[PDB]
């Protein structure tokens, strides 16, 4: 059922998982050498 | 009356498709 | 041998992505409740009404 | 029928007005005021292919060249006047 | 690096050159002014952008102008 | 060779060399060359376990034994702790041997691949059908065959979800065709970059 | 070189951390990108507009989904005055048990946030009643957002990508936006109101299921096409009408009653439907003005060309401005921002006084939050409009082409404009501050009767002209003459009932405190305009720096020579004017909030007494209404205002951190970073890890921006926390 | 020859090569040739679907299987709508994907007759929908009522008399 499950999954997903992947990914791209 | 679980998950799947389309638009912009 | 497959960077990337998914799923399903977080425990108290009798 | 008489008459009246009274003035104004131009050249002349002028706007046997767009503009004016008259009349009657 | 431009109002007083802390500017022969010399900026890559030349230029308006552009190591004045 | 839909474009790293290669990898998980053999072997393993699971579920269900979801609670000779210790030891040894063999290293291969793929789909189907309706696979099949028109996934509790997903699947290749014919197909990014 | 500044080689080769910061900052400045043509500029702008429109629609769909799923929209609809709206559930792992037990408001079984955005009143007024309707709306807007994302993707392909000339087609764009984006949209909204919102307000639910079967009016379209349009106004809603029920419910769908619905204290929905209909007609007519493809209509170039004053007082008139506006994206952006900011101010100033949503006037926290929201947005948009005009003067202004037109004339008498702006600002500030200080002293010295209390008779006289009978001028609508007699056929009874009532805020009573604060507002607007107009007109050069146009819009300075040229750029003029904009908007919303709080406690005398001197604002408004806010959490537990207390202190933190970036400047920090570089390089076990980008201090412009952002963020968050917490603590 | 009388000259992009070409592009939509070809195919498709819809509606109403066509979705066939979408979407996706790949891979009188009957079927389907909205009688029944009382049953009266028949 959605109400009892989805908040407890998506709040860490959007506030811990997605930030981690996004920052790591952006770091890897920004520091990626032009060549 | 609360929303049914099927309603929430259908809207969430539509959101996932919308997010895919947003990624397509972002990649196209980056070109 | 304990780090046989992990010596590759992209193998570590897959490990950490899978670990992130499993930890977030388990936390939202079972981990939070097991730790007895106050947010997982219900309010279990009578409610209070704001001013102008606004619940 | 009151609405039909006043409305049809009004629309046709506006059409005739556009055809003879302000037609020379309107045509003189569109002669004086050129086509819209960007950077000194028309939108179509600058590359806006979607700004290609229509062809049906000149296909007219009217002595004064009252094309279909002139018909639609003056019929709109006549419909606006007529419905304003109807609406105002209804106010004056029941309010 | 930055961009340093010398304009023909220069009187060849050499003050821009003497004020430069990175040796970007130099005096060259020139018939346009009485003094017989105009400044130039060959070593533009070394311009940190401190604009001491503009501060030391007496001519109104300035004959030397520094336009801050792409920032390199030397332009940023980093010892690291 | 036929791809995962008529009109698809196989990824350049999917050239039909591997068994069962239908050029299906929208998320580019096998795009990296060095992990692609690992992902092949993960497919083969998950398929093999799903095949064994499908056999052990269907035979158990059709022979009147306890239901697959209930089979854990049955009274066995060995308790949970000793059984999991046995499992840990023997599967660790066997998987060590499998890993070292993998480190060392047509028709039948493709057959196995397809079979495993069907199994994994069929096992996911059994788990989902139990989770939605509470009916075992043969009971679910009998219920479907009794009233095929109205007793189905798309009329269950997750029916609208399934209808939306099938709509997405049906309308995906048309959008991919537009993307090919209009765009250049020169993506510098992959859905899974690693 | 690195790949992140894909659009800037000069930043790609930068070896310092400034690369990352300036690649973030200059990402959306498409005009300064390497190898950027005008066609690519316009196509990318078009697709970005598609993108953030899809963002807007996803934001709206998210609001709808959260209210539908986690909100209490049905229960709120049952008892709008005794149910606090719910925004969304809180799932915070950091909450303690008192926090979980204190944030559970409404009828929720989980911690929630009380929706102060008014979306409940708006959605109830438009006919939405159940969570299913809100869910359907959210799903539809999800589909719309996906459609716009696909449209952006499609119009980025070379076949579908439009040329520059398509964007430069001004006549067609404005014709279609006036007729269709404005006019037809207003017509469709009217159709919604007539078919759905009004019937839902009168009790009968008209959804898509029973749409096409329930006539919105007892008569069909016969009165419409037979011209008997007054039938649709025959029987309006009764004064004793309860919203959402059939008691005292009329049948008229379109009318001009005016005033407010007595039970909801908001505008009559039939009035607002008739309103949108009239707008639809006017704008559909207006969208046929210009000539596109059919040999009729005006040409905007020639409109501008023919409007030149014969006496030559304006110079060459508007000759050459069509191409100036059309080719300058910054001119268009400044105009659009100017208008949008004025509109946002108008929405703030009209929604509080003329609430369009049922049960919005009774919810005071939402009114305060909405007014503050739109005024701060308006002020920022205004600052942007002026900044983009300065950018137009630098990048896009052509003196040779604009020779002799009003714009070159502005350049010619810019000194007069700036000097008179300085004069009016100095006069206003001297006299307003002096009168405030005088009143402070007289109150301090125990003789408040000696205060200079100027009665604002001009605004009171306007109110008397507009129907207010408090002051007794009795001239135009308060008196008995032709204007009132003409008004008293349709609208004026309801307007007079609304304006002469002490409860609503249609035209509040005005006193000497209102005089002094409006003059403070005038000071703020005149000074912000001074700074911004000075930045725009001196953007291209001044006596201190004649060749300012060669340095771009935003540069740090021109060195310490010539006495010093700090904050000389037009960007720096904007940066300075944002402070004055925040100050002015804060003055306006402090005035709003205090006057309304006095009204809502029922004692307007408090504001009318204590608003004439600054200590009264500091004591009876700031100190007095901050009591419950700061007591959100304390050693004796916490309550529902602990989050707003934390945000209050949070905004204070950001404001102070901004002060750091604003006061201390680069060169102290650069040397400090140099010592830190040495330390890291010479630390054992830490020299194993080395930076890819050389760490450097924030550049001058960058840090000015960072400090301004912190200043503004702390400003907005502190005041949002205050205005919400105090109003909710006293009224819910 | 042309949608307007003889002193009408067609726009350049409509040179008469396509079947049923009467130079009717007053908005100039088909100026781009590749888009004109895509629109030719879209016209053919929408036309064929309008034909199928009109023919099916008239068949089910004249023969009396399904009067008042608009509620055919509500009628119970034993097969609920959700699974009907679930089976339609794969099959119709396959058919339309195959058709569009054929179109991208690539008698004049017969083609002209087809396109003209398509434009007629489009107009007819629009009329069926709007009449059904305003009158709530089936198409053939609406025709019968028009024949019996032409001045009592028409748009200029059915719009005047929505409340009495709805
Ligand atoms: C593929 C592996 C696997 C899967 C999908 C499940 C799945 C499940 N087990 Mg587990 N199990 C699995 C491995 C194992 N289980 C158990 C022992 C048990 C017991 C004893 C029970 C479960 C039960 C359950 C259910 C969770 C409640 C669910 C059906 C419970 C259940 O539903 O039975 C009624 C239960 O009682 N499992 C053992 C022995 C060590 C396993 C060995 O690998
Ligand atoms: C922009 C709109 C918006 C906003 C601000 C929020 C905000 C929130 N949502 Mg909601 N949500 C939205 C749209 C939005 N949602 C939509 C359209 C859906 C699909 C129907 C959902 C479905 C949803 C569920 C099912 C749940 C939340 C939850 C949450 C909360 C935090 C966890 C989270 O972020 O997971 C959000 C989950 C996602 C799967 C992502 C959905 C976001 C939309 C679809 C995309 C928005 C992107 C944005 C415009 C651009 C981002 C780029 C950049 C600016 C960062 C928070 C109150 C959870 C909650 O209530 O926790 C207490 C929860 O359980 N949301
Ligand atoms: C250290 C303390 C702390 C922490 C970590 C949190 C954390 C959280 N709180 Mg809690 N809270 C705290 C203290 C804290 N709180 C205190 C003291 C109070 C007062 C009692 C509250 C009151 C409170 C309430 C009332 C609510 C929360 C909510 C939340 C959640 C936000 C959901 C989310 O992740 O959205 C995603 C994160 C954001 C949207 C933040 C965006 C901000 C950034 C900086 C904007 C700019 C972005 C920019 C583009 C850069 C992005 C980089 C990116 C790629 C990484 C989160 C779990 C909410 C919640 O649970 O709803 C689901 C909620 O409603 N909290
Ligand atoms: C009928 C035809 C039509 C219509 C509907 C539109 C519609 C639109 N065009 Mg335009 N456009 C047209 C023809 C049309 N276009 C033509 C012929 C051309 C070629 C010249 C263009 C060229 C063009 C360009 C070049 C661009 C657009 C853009 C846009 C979008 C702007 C966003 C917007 O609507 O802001 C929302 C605005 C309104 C709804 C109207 C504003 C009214 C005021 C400000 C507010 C009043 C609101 C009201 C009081 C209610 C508010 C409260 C309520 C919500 C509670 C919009 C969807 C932009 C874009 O890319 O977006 C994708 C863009 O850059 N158009
Ligand atoms: C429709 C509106 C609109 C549009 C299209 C633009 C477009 C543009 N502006 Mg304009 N502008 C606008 C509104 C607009 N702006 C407004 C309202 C303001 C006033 C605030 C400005 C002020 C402004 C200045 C001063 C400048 C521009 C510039 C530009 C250009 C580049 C933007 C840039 O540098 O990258 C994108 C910008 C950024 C990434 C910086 C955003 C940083 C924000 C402020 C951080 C905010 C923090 C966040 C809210 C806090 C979260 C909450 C907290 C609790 C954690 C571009 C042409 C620049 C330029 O070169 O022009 C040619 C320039 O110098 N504009
Ligand atoms: C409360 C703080 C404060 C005050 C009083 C001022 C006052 C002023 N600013 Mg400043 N400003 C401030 C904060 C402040 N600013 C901040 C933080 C910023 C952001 C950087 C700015 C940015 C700014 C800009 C960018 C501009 C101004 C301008 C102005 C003037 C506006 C005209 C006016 O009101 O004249 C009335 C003047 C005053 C109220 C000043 C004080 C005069 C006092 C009352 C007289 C004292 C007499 C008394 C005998 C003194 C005893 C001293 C004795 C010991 C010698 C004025 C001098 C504008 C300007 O110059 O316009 C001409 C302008 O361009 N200011
Ligand atoms: C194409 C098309 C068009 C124009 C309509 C038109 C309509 N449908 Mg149908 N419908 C279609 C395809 C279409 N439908 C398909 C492919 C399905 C799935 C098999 C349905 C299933 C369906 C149902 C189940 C219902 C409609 C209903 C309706 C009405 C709303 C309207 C007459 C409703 C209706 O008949 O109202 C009386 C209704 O309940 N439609
Ligand atoms: C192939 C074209 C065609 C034909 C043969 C018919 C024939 C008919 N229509 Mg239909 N109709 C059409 C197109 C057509 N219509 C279109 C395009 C529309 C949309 C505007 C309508 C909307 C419509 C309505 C709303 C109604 C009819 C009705 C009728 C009947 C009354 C006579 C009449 O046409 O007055 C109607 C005439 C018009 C609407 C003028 C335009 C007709 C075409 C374009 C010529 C008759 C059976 C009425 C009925 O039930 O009896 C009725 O109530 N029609
Ligand atoms: C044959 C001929 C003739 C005659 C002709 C005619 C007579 C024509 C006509 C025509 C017409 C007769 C036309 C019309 C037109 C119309 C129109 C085009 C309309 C429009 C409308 C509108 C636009 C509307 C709007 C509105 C509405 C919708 C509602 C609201 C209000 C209003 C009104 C605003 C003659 C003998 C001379 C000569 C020879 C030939
Ligand atoms: C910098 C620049 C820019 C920008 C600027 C700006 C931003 C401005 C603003 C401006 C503004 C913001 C303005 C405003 C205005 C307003 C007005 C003008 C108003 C009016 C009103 C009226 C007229 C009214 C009347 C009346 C009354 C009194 C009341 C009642 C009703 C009536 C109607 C009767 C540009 C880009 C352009 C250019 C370049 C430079
Ligand atoms: S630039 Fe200014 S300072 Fe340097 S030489 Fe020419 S004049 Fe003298
Ligand atoms: S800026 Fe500093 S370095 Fe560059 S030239 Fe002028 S003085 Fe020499
Ligand atoms: S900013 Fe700092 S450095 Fe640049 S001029 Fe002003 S003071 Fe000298």
């Amino acid at each position: 059922m959605a109400a009892s499950l989805l908040p407890s999954i998506f709040v860490p997903l959007v506030g811990l998982v997605f930030p981690a992947v996004a920052m790591a990914s952006l770091f890897l791209y920004i520091e990626k050498e032009q060549v | 009356m609360p929303l049914s679980d099927t309603q929430v998950f259908t809207a969430l799947f539509v959101a996932l498709i919308t997010g895919i389309l947003s990624l397509r638009l972002g990649t196209q912009l980056y070109k | 041998a304990a780090a046989q497959g992990l010596g590759r960077r992209e193998a570590v990337y897959s490990v950490l992505a899978v670990s992130a998914g499993l930890l977030t799923v388990a936390y939202g399903v079972k981990g939070a409740k097991d730790a007895k977080l106050p947010i997982t425990v219900g309010p279990q108290q009578p409610a209070q009404v704001g001013p102008r009798d606004r619940i | 029928d009151d609405v039909n008489v006043v409305m049809s008459a009004s629309n046709a009246l506006a059409l005739y007005l556009g055809r003879f009274v302000f037609l020379p003035y309107q045509r003189a104004q569109v002669e004086r005021v050129g086509m819209p131009t960007q950077n000194g050249q028309t939108h179509f002349a600058a590359g806006d292919t979607r700004a290609e002028e229509a062809s049906f706007i000149t296909s007219t046997n009217d002595p004064a060249g009252f094309n279909l767009v002139d018909v639609f503009a003056w019929g709109s004016i006549g419909h606006a006047i007529g419905f304003l008259a109807l609406a105002s009349q209804s106010a004056q009657q029941m309010l | 690096s930055h961009a340093v431009k010398i304009y023909d109002t220069c009187i060849g007083c050499t003050q821009c050159v003497r004020a430069c802390p990175t040796d970007v500017l130099e005096m060259v022969p020139w018939d346009g002014c009485k003094a017989g010399q105009i400044a130039s900026a060959p070593r533009t890559e070394d311009c940190v952008g401190c604009k001491r030349c503009e501060a030391a230029c007496p001519t109104d308006f300035l004959s030397v102008r520094v336009y801050l552009g792409s920032e390199t190591t030397r332009s940023m004045g980093l010892a690291y | 060779r036929e791809l995962w839909y008529p009109g698809a474009v196989a990824p350049e790293y999917l050239n039909g060399s591997m068994a069962g290669d239908y050029g299906f990898d929208p998320l580019r998980l096998g795009a990296n060359v060095e992990t692609l053999p690992y992902l092949q072997e993960a497919e083969l393993m998950n398929g093999r376990w799903a095949m064994a699971a499908t056999a052990g579920i269907l035979f158990t269900d059709a022979t009147g034994l306890p239901k697959w979801w209930e089979a854990g609670a049955a009274d066995y000779g060995y308790d949970f702790q000793t059984l999991v210790a046995f499992q840990v030891v023997v599967m660790g040894v066997l998987e060590a041997f499998r890993v070292r063999g993998l480190m060392k290293t047509p028709d039948k291969r493709v057959k196995e691949v397809k079979n495993g793929r069907l199994a994994m789909v069929a096992f996911l189907g059994m788990v989902s059908s139990y989770a939605v309706t509470g009916l075992s696979p043969l009971e679910a099949l009998e219920a479907h065959m009794a009233n095929p028109q109205a007793v189905n996934l798309f009329t269950s509790a997750v029916g609208g979800e399934s209808v939306a997903f099938i709509a997405f699947l049906s309308c995906a290749p048309t959008f991919l065709l537009a993307q090919k014919t209009l765009g250049d197909g020169k993506e510098e990014f992959r859905p899974i970059p690693w | 070189a690195t790949k992140f500044p894909k659009f800037s080689q000069g930043l790609a080769s930068d070896p310092t951390t400034r690369r990352i910061w300036f690649g973030i900052a200059t990402a959306h400045d498409f005009e300064t990108h390497d190898g950027m043509t005008e066609e690519k500029l316009y196509q990318k702008i078009f697709a970005s507009h598609f993108g953030q429109l899809a963002i807007i629609f996803l934001w709206t769909s998210g609001n709808l989904f959260h209210v539908a799923w986690q909100g209490n929209f049905e229960k709120w609809g049952e008892d709008p005055l005794h149910v606090r709206p719910i925004a969304h559930t809180i799932w915070d792992p950091h909450f303690g048990q008192p926090a979980v037990e204190a944030f559970t408001r409404g009828g929720a079984s989980a911690p929630v946030n009380i929706a102060y955005s008014g979306v409940y009143q708006w959605w109830y007024t438009i006919g939405m009643r159940t969570n299913v309707d809100l869910y359907n709306g959210s799903l539809f807007l999800l589909f719309v957002a996906g459609l716009f994302l696909f449209a952006g993707w499609l119009h980025l392909q070379p076949t579908f990508a439009p040329a520059v000339s398509w964007f430069k087609n001004a006549e067609s764009r404005l014709n279609h936006h006036l007729s269709g984006l404005f006019g037809v949209s207003s017509l469709a909204w009217t159709g919604h109101l007539v078919h759905v919102a009004i019937p839902a307000s009168r009790g009968e639910t008209v959804r898509w299921d029973n749409f096409l079967t329930t006539l919105p009016h007892p008569a069909g379209l016969a009165p419409f096409f037979t011209g008997q349009w007054a039938v649709y106004a025959q029987n309006p809603d009764t004064a004793g009408h309860i919203f959402g029920t059939s008691e005292g419910a009329g049948t008229a769908i379109l009318t001009f009653l005016g005033g407010f619905h007595p039970q909801t204290q908001s505008l009559w929905l039939t009035d607002m439907a008739h309103h949108h209909l009239a707008i639809a007609v006017v704008f559909i007519i207006a969208g046929h003005q210009y000539r596109t493809n059919f040999g009729i209509g005006h040409s905007m170039k020639e409109i501008l060309e023919a409007h030149t004053a014969p006496s030559g007082r304006l110079g060459a008139g508007h000759t050459g401005l069509f191409d100036t506006v059309n080719n300058s994206l910054h001119f268009q952006l400044g105009l659009a921002l100017a208008s949008v900011g004025v509109l946002c101010s108008l929405t703030a100033q009209h929604m509080y006084s003329m609430p369009p949503y049922a049960f919005l006037a009774q919810d005071f926290t939402t009114q305060a939050a909405l007014y503050s929201h739109h005024q701060y947005i308006a002020g920022f948009i205004m600052c942007g409009a002026f900044a983009h005009g300065a950018i137009f003067f630098i990048r896009d202004y052509d003196p040779e082409a604009n020779k002799g037109n009003v714009l070159a004339r502005m350049l010619e008498h810019k000194e007069a404009i700036i000097s008179h702006l300085s004069w009016v600002s100095l006069f206003l500030g001297f006299h307003t501050l002096g009168l405030y200080v005088h009143n402070d002293v007289m109150q301090a010295f125990g003789t408040p009767e000696k205060q200079i209390l100027i009665e604002p008779v001009f605004a009171q006289w306007i109110q008397a002209a507009q129907g207010k009978a408090l002051y007794g001028f009795d001239i135009l609508l308060s008196g008995d003459n032709a204007a009132t007699a003409a008004g008293n056929s349709i609208y004026l009874p309801g307007w007079l009932a609304g304006i002469n009532s002490s409860t609503n805020s249609l035209f509040l009573p005005i006193g000497p405190g209102d005089f002094l604060v409006h003059h403070a507002i005038a000071l703020g607007l005149h000074t912000t305009t001074l700074i911004l107009v000075k930045g725009a007109l001196d953007a291209r050069g001044s006596k201190l720096m004649p060749d300012k146009k060669d340095f771009g819009y935003s540069f740090p300075c021109d060195g310490p020579g010539r006495g010093g040229t700090c904050d000389i750029s037009a960007w720096d003029a904007f940066y300075l004017a944002v402070f004055w904009e925040l100050n002015t908007v804060s003055w306006t919303v402090f005035y709003f909030h205090w006057k309304h709080l006095a009204l809502w406690q029922g004692n307007s005398a408090q504001f009318d007494e204590s608003s004439t001197y600054i200590m009264g604002w500091l004591r009876d408004y700031l100190w007095l209404n901050s009591s419950q806010l700061i007591n959100g959490y304390n050693p004796f537990g916490m309550n529902s205002l602990s989050v707003w207390a934390w945000m209050f202190l949070f905004g204070h933190l950001i404001y102070a951190t901004g002060f750091m970036f604003l006061i201390s400047w680069r060169g102290y920090w650069q040397e400090l970073i140099e010592t830190l570089v040495w330390a890291h390089e010479r630390t054992p076990l830490a020299n194993f890890v080395k930076w890819n980008d050389k760490p450097v201090a924030l550049s001058i412009v960058q840090a000015r921006l960072v400090g301004l952002t912190h200043f503004a963020v702390g400003f907005v968050l502190t005041y949002a926390a205050f205005v919400i917490a105090s109003t909710s603590g006293k009224f819910g | 020859k042309m949608w307007l009388p003889a002193p009408y000259k067609a726009p350049a992009h409509l040179d008469g090569s396509i079947a049923g070409d009467y130079g009717f592009d007053p908005l100039g939509l088909g100026t781009n040739p590749d888009r004109l070809k895509y629109y030719q195919e879209a016209e053919l498709m929408n036309a064929r679907w309008a034909m199928m819809a009109v023919a099916g509606i008239v068949g089910t109403e004249v023969a009396g299987i399904e009067p008042r066509w608009w509620e055919a979705g509500t009628e119970d066939y034993g097969f609920p709508p959700a699974a009907l979408l679930a089976i339609q979407f794969p099959v119709m996706g396959y058919l339309e994907n195959k058709r569009i790949q054929g179109w991208m891979a690539t008698d004049a009188n017969m083609k002209l007759k087809e396109i003209k009957n398509g434009r007629a079927a489009m107009i007819a389907f629009v009329g069926i929908v709007v009449q059904a909205i305003v009158y709530r009688e089936g198409p053939v029944a609406a025709l019968k009522d028009h024949i019996s009382n032409p001045f009592g049953c028409n748009m200029a009266t059915n719009i005047m008399n929505i409340p009495v028949n709805l």
